[PDB]
């Protein structure tokens, strides 16, 4: 049990993709609050934001 | 106390208040003095330099009175699409970033009309009114909200050459806030370089002169050879 | 793992042609449990181990 905990907590920590961490404590704010914004529409205003940890 | 010590706390707390986050008090008083310093200067390139400057202070007042509407109206929209704790975040993102560029574009405004401000100044030529009290309060006074607008939205390096102009003018080199700001914008100069693996040559010129400003912000607050100065002079060695 | 895991004994009360007696019979076989927890308990993590993987 306590390597499977271990291994969540690696699991959070190393989850990258494109070098941005997508699980640890980032969120709701790390050293900025930027997050994952996509932009949806071709317009301003048609935007997303997703956070996780 | 001694003399100095009194006299030197009565002008750090004037000068804490000198650099004092813009409000409305601190804008009527401002206008106030910067006009104090066109009616006895009464040159029309002086009064322009001015016009522009209130106009890109005006631009900055304008701002805190947006950011403080659009946080309301936000705040006053009923948010059924929030059960997940991301979702608040998202929505939080939302806001910080709408705001943040928001004050991003009255920076540039305010800084396009700072520009003018000395654009006009700079039509002065006559050395016996660019060496007028006049002339240098409100170049003082443009560098200064020049410095906070960047300051603000932690534009840092851009706030050094104006810094530098800043100090240059009037005895402005014995100001506190001054130097305080000197020394943390070099800081983050020299932590740009240690982060971004930059020249040895930058990191030691910026860790050179974040610590001329630490020793000279912290000598002109306490005074020299001062407990506080003395821990400085160990660590600088 | 290695002999020395356990109370590694040998020989037993009595006349012998060695230089070894085993120990209280009771905890020599005390001691075969402990050997075998202490192998069994490394192979249990060995097996905890590979389920990780």
């Amino acid at each position: 049990v306590s390597q499977l905990i271990d291994e969540v907590d690696r699991i959070a920590s190393q989850a990258e993709f494109n070098k941005m961490n997508l699980l640890q404590g980032d969120f709701a704010r790390g050293s900025r609050a930027t997050s994952m914004w996509f932009h949806i529409g071709p317009n301003m205003h048609q935007r997303e934001r997703v956070f996780i940890a | 106390l001694t003399e100095d010590q009194k006299k030197k706390k009565k002008e750090i707390m004037e000068q804490e208040s000198l650099w004092k986050n813009p409000d409305f008090k601190g804008y009527n008083k401002t206008f106030q003095e910067l006009h104090q310093l066109s009616k006895t200067f009464a040159n029309n390139q002086f009064r322009l330099a001015l016009s522009n400057y209130q106009s890109g202070v005006n631009t900055i007042m304008k701002n805190r009175d947006w950011v403080e509407q659009y946080r309301k109206e936000e705040a006053e929209k009923k948010r059924l699409d929030e059960k997940w704790y991301w979702q608040k975040v998202d929505r939080k993102a939302r806001e910080e970033r709408v705001v943040y560029r928001e004050k991003m574009k009255a920076k540039q405004d305010a800084l396009n009309y700072f520009s003018k401000a000395i654009n006009h100044l700079d039509e002065i030529k006559n050395p016996d009114l660019r060496e007028r009290p006049e002339f240098k309060r409100l170049l003082s006074d443009v560098y200064r909200s020049w410095i906070m607008a960047e300051y603000d939205l932690q534009n840092l390096p851009q706030t050094i050459p104006i810094l530098e102009l800043y100090i240059e003018i009037d005895d402005n080199e014995k100001e506190y806030p001054a130097h305080k700001y000197l020394a943390s914008a070099y800081s983050f100069e020299e932590n740009m370089i240690k982060k971004t693996k930059g020249p040895d040559d930058m990191l030691f010129k910026y860790r050179y002169k974040k610590n001329v400003h630490l020793l000279r912000a912290t000598e002109l607050k306490y005074g020299k050879d001062s407990p506080e100065y003395k821990h400085i002079v160990n660590v600088i060695n | 793992t290695m002999t020395a895991r356990s109370l590694n004994l040998k020989g037993q009360s009595g006349e012998l042609l060695s230089l070894s007696t085993a120990d209280k019979s009771n905890d020599a076989i005390g001691t075969l449990d402990a050997a075998l927890t202490r192998i069994s308990k490394q192979r249990a993590n060995l097996g905890a181990y590979f389920n990780r993987l």
